[PDB]
């Protein structure tokens, strides 16, 4: 009758529980039943090829040890703190680089126990979860994370892990990422690591997330373009100022140069080149170019001869010939890494 | 019986076992199994000299006072939750080569504990080592960094506990790939150290040895190329005509201080050594190279104060220069291949 | 008669059989939690991260009938704070939030109040790097709304309610200023109840209307862009004739600023849309390209007669163009990002 | 016997009940404290904040820890009693974020006096925090606090005060890497209100002046040097039109850069500070430099009697400008000692 | 008998041994015998002004409490879970800003009983410690970082603190350093700090630094030092090319602000000078003069048979300037060399 009684009986000292066995002992193994609400969802930085999220993970259990009759009502709340006392199914996130709970003025943790012995029990997690990242196309890429859920304590013959039928990822309204689009399907396979001491449960849950261009075309690409224009203004300058067209095709490869160190700064090291990697370094042989035909033009000019109307005639050949290639190019570039042979799923 | 009286009796303050005391006390020292399970690898920052991993480590060993009784036989293992690791003796262990470790608990302890039949017990944690190891930088391109891990006893001396690594297999990894390195699979060799401090006693140390050979693609396709772009521009500035006398001075002198900016960029990227890199040794041929290049003109402009000579030196340095410096870069390479 | 440590043991103490796993009221009406919060520090805004950081002394008020003692006379009786975890909490957590702990410097930094009527006050000092959301639409003169959310977690709306206090109820310290943005005295409160498949969740909401100040940006890089794009102009005035001075005029002055741009980009995170300061920044590269653009054709013109009193007519447009061209830019840029959007 | 002795006076026998304050509805009780400052340093504006390492006492007076057993009146116990009796709340209102020291033990003292007074006395470490004004950037003057206050218990039942003599004291040989801590140290009552109640509150303030060492030498003196770099052209030809163009490019090139880095290690402040001033009018004095350079280019190109108008203007300039950076900087330097 | 009766009855729960009195109470203070042994080192950041070590702090001291006889053996081992249920004695790293334990798969201590009743105490440790450096000759500098071993809860009149007899401080062989080169030599002296509540026991090791130029050389004072050859190679381009000399002296002077302010990016700031700031500062004012004497020059080519013939006075500078500066400078070097490594500085050795 005593509520404190009931709880006492239910799971106390006086009960005989024991949190030290698994339930149905000996037998079928436990079914866990399990879901996850994202709240928070962020920080994706390719350096160190990690992410952090912010779950409230649940799970569903059924023991027979925690039937009660005395409450007509079916569904319990309990203190938090109660959970210590009762068995807890192991589980750990295999790629993960750091976790840890959250505790402001109590635990934040819910338990829930139901008439027929279904427990309910969701805690408060924060995860800095690692996924490999490909950059083959850097700014053009589609990169999957993923989130593993497998026991630790018990193999598969006692502990078994299933996502829930219906609403199995959830996702608070109004999410949104800084740089990348969270799409709205999201898969669900199974892992199941078989180690050498036994087998074990595994459930994963895969993510996608497909990068903009909002930031790169607009600090990365259009600078790039404008060099490339200024060192192409060099041609209709008088060729006579030998000084004056040279310190365009002088600068032009310093700055790109600078431009292009700061490009990959904030990226890791990777062996293969990366799409803004190819396109700046394709773009560094046309500014350099641009200084190869004039030390061309200077020479021919510096040994009347006709050779100033040679001198005329490959300048107006190179500014007839450099808009065809860089407008040709540029375009096969961008249709190739989005369609022709990249992306695309 | 119940399990309740069944772990009581095994490993409870109920029954006669005491934690604090060694197997076999005052006689044999018990011999422990270990084997590493690595799951991730990599963030080896080369500035702070070390290196993160997260491994299972799985030790196994011998207990005579943990028999499971003849009177059920249900399995040769049997499984017991990881809140009783504490309850039973463990063996002292640590990493001597480690700097800032850490368990692992997310909503609860990841340890297993299995109880076989004879008295054997199998322990395993999730561990996460931030693991340092000296690198050498003679041959920065091309280098083969050896990083180990050894393991160590504390409490106890080789007269007590000692370590033996796995019979067959004992070290294992699935499909682990790295951004910067390469570890081979095979090439695995491991011996250990038994490591003998002054004033205490022998200790046992049991050592994994990982090779680790870098690729050199990144750096080829992102530091190499400028500076070669570098030198070809400062090739071209020899076809310029000397009459200008100031069409030339800058392409020289913003390549040198491009190739100053190139060399406080890595020397700032890089950790601070006293020896020498072979990419420092690129580098300052390549600014030596420029210098030659500025020195090249201003001979040409005080013999221009004689334009035979001046078109002479121009070009015999136009035919030097480039076959010069593909052979010492051919040189370079095939001393750093 | 009746010492004191005796009365703690009749009323909370063991010998009380109060159960602090229990809340109040069991199997009855919700809970009700006037919580008011007293901001001690603020400021930390980080952009890159999208975070705020807050030490708040955050204070809870409810009713419960098994603490109501009749024996001492005095009303507020004040306790040890350790006597804490002897008596029932509601539970309460931040939901948006990144990071939190306690205060622990020769004590748990907790207050504990209990009246006569069972009423009981409960004040921990906490820090909250809590994350808000930023619409940087308009950057150097934008206007965030930074969130605090509480929100209960363990019991549901049947069982726990949160209120704000009827008035006053969020404060700021005296003297409170940041080094960025200015407070606004307002703070809206409302709720929100967020739900989830569990059940309904009470919830509470407050808002910090916070404005920034151009004071540094108008000094840092409005002002340096201006001064590198009025050097760009001098080149009209320089003799047509002499070409080296106005290409090392115009290259240096647009070399000068894409740095600028990037730097400027440096602080602040990555994001699809344009921001104010983008925007300025490329209007003022792209004049000082048009400013080089043209001292090309100029140098065209003179190269091909009397051409040379073309490219004398055509710097002269140049030089009285490009000043009003300026001037409109930025009596256009300066009203609609300042007052209309 | 010690273990009896200590079990009767405020052990499991003793009845000694730790969660009461002594004088139980009575007077408060006077709890005097004096820190001791270990470790001074990592004063940093970019967090706006700094680090210490107290070796912060208290002293407070119980009538139910005297004992007659031991004639020795001082007499000290082992760290890990301290959990056995009353300890008076005490955090630090200030304080960004605070931890203990335990390293092979607690770092802490009990000491038990044989009239009842105890000694209670922990080691810490307390990055407080304290706001700066940066008008006066490279000779500013700032007062960081540290701020003394209770918290479970209102006016009415602890108070706070400094001791009478040595209130703080300094280790010999503490020198700030940055500043100049100064020996005068104000001691004032807090005493912060809320809404809850009266709360005692304890100030101790810290004199900081800064040294203009490393910036004179790293952030002054190049800019000085780059600004005489650009008075080089006015010696320089006429007939030279892009050596003197050049020079000044590049002239302001760099310190727009050098302002750039040296406002990159400070917090963003809306007003402006002290040094900007110099950096700001010096790259204007270059700017001007410049500009009067394209002005006589543009009169040497309107035998024409204007070669005498161009070297006049030159000539004239080349004195007006030495003499307007000199008035410049003496005025640059007397108004701001005349704010200090 | 039995080795669990036997841990109850020396110090455990039957024993009655009581961890919260000092042994020998009321009598003569309990002295301690502590010794270390490094192994690792390194991490020394000037920005920050510490460094980082990785001990094995022990400590030695006798109790009649812990005397047993029912084992014959002498030197016994206990499992480090049984050692905080003894007496140990407090200490403290003064000097320190942050230290912690190592709990990997165990608590990483040691406890050891010996028959007469000495006990045996080696806990891991890591130490952050803070250690104030001079640099008033910064790339050729010598350091004295300091470990500085105290007592916090017992006074002098209880508890004393005292190297061992035989070596005191041991390295683990194979030991090196990224920055520095430690030295063999390790003086070791008393420090017995004195505050206002007593007198305390407290015991000071000194670490010998020195600091090699194989970084600082290659990547300061080399670029440095052909900065400046770069400088004067324009004393051989005509007057003439008047550009090509001003850029020459423009951007060496613009480098070697650049390089001065990489260089100090990476110390704290201080108010004194030190070695590099007076090297670049020098070699930058020689390429500031050589700018200068460019402008003299042009000055003098510029109108300073009735001719000006001024063209001979100006070839004269020059010979005279390409004469002077490299001279100059190596005179300077040379000078500025050895009065930073012989004379009046790097005496501390
Ligand atoms: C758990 O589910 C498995 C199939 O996945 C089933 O065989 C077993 O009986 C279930 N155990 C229960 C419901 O206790
Ligand atoms: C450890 O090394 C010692 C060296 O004496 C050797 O006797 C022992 O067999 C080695 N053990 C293992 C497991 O390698
Ligand atoms: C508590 O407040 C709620 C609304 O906040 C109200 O419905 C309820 O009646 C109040 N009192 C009790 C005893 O539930
Ligand atoms: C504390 O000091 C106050 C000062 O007014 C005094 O009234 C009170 O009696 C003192 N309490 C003591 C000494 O216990
Ligand atoms: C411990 O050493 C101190 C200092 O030398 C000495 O006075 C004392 O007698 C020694 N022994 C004991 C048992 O205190």
């Amino acid at each position: 009758m005593s509520p404190s009684d009931f709880l006492d009986k239910l799971m106390g000292r006086t009960s005989g529980y024991d949190a030290r066995i698994r339930p149905n002992f000996k037998g079928p193994p436990v079914n866990v039943t399990c879901n996850i609400f994202i709240n928070s969802f962020g920080s994706i930085a390719e350096t160190t090829m990690d992410y952090r999220v912010n779950i409230f993970l649940r799970q569903k259990w059924n023991d027979p040890r925690l039937a009660y009759s005395e409450y007509p009502d079916d569904s319990l709340d309990l203190d938090p703190s109660m959970l210590d006392s009762i068995w807890k199914p192991d589980l750990f996130f295999a790629n993960e680089k750091g976790a840890n709970f959250h505790e402001v003025t109590t635990d934040n943790k819910l338990l829930r126990i139901f008439k027929n012995g279904n427990v309910l029990y969701s805690i408060r997690l924060t995860l800095t979860l690692s996924c490999p990242m490909d950059l083959k196309n850097f700014p053009m890429d589609v990169q999957t994370c993923i989130m593993q859920l497998e026991s630790f304590g018990y193999t598969m013959n006692d502990l078994i892990f299933e996502w829930q039928d219906e609403a199995p990822v959830q996702v608070a309204e109004g999410l949104t990422l800084p740089q990348f689009l969270l799409k709205e399907e999201k898969d669900l396979r199974y892992c199941t690591k078989h180690y050498n001491t036994g087998k074990f449960t595994c459930i994963e849950v895969r993510f996608h997330l497909e990068r903009q261009m909002g930031y790169y075309l607009i600090q990365m690409y259009i600078p790039s373009l404008l060099i490339v224009i200024l060192s192409w203004v060099s041609f209709w300058i008088n060729m006579d100022a030998a000084p004056a067209r040279v310190a365009l095709g002088i600068t032009t490869v310093l700055t790109m140069t600078t431009q292009s160190s700061g490009s990959r700064a904030s990226l890791p090291k990777v062996s293969y080149v990366k799409a803004i990697d190819i396109w700046m370094a394709v773009c560094l042989l046309f500014v350099f170019s641009a200084l190869l035909e004039y030390a061309a033009v200077n020479f021919v000019s510096r040994q009347r001869k006709v050779f100033i109307d040679r001198a005329k005639k490959i300048d107006t050949i190179s500014r007839a010939c450099f808009p065809l290639a860089f407008l040709i190019f540029n375009i096969f570039y961008w249709v190739i890494y989005k369609i022709l042979r990249h992306e695309d799923i | 019986v119940p399990a309740n009286s069944t772990s009581n009796i095994l490993n409870r303050l109920l029954v006669s076992y005491d934690p604090r005391i060694r197997p076999n006390f005052k006689g044999i020292p018990v011999d422990v199994v270990v084997n590493i399970f690595i799951n991730s690898f990599g963030s080896i920052q080369e500035t702070t000299m070390d290196y993160r991993v997260n491994i299972f480590l799985r030790q196994k060993w011998n207990d005579p006072r943990l028999k499971l009784p003849s009177d059920f036989r249900g399995s040769d293992a049997l499984t017991v939750d990881p809140t009783m690791y504490k309850c039973l003796w463990k063996p002292d262990l640590f990493f001597a080569n480690e700097k800032s470790a850490n368990f692992h608990d997310v909503t609860q302890e990841n340890i297993l504990l299995f109880i076989f039949r004879d008295g054997d017990v199998l322990v395993s944690m999730r561990l996460s080592i931030t693991l340092s190891c000296p690198l050498d930088l003679t041959l920065f391109p091309m280098d083969t960094q050896r990083c180990k891990m050894q393991l160590e006893s504390f409490g106890y001396t080789t007269d007590d506990l000692r370590f033996i690594w796995q019979s067959g297999d004992p070290v294992q990894l699935e499909k682990i790939a790295l951004p910067q390195f390469d570890i081979k699979k095979e090439d695995i060799e491991y011996g250990n150290c038994t490591k003998y401090y002054k004033g205490t006693g022998y200790y046992t140390c049991v050592e994994v040895i990982f090779t680790l050979r870098r690729q050199v693609g990144f750096y080829m396709m992102g530091v190499y190329a400028p500076t070669l772009l570098i030198v070809v521009l400062s090739w071209l500035s020899f076809w310029i005509n000397p009459d200008a006398s100031a069409a030339r001075v800058p392409l020289g002198i913003f390549s040198v201080l491009s190739l100053a900016s190139e060399c406080t960029t890595l020397a700032a990227e890089l950790p601070k050594v006293s020896y020498v890199k072979a990419l420092d040794v690129w580098l300052i041929a390549c600014l030596l190279f420029g210098f030659a290049s500025l020195v090249e003109y201003a001979v040409v402009q005080v013999m221009l104060n004689i334009p035979t000579a001046a078109k002479r030196i121009d070009l015999y340095a136009r035919a030097l220069f480039p076959f010069c410096f593909l052979f010492f870069n051919v040189i370079y390479w095939s001393i750093y291949l």
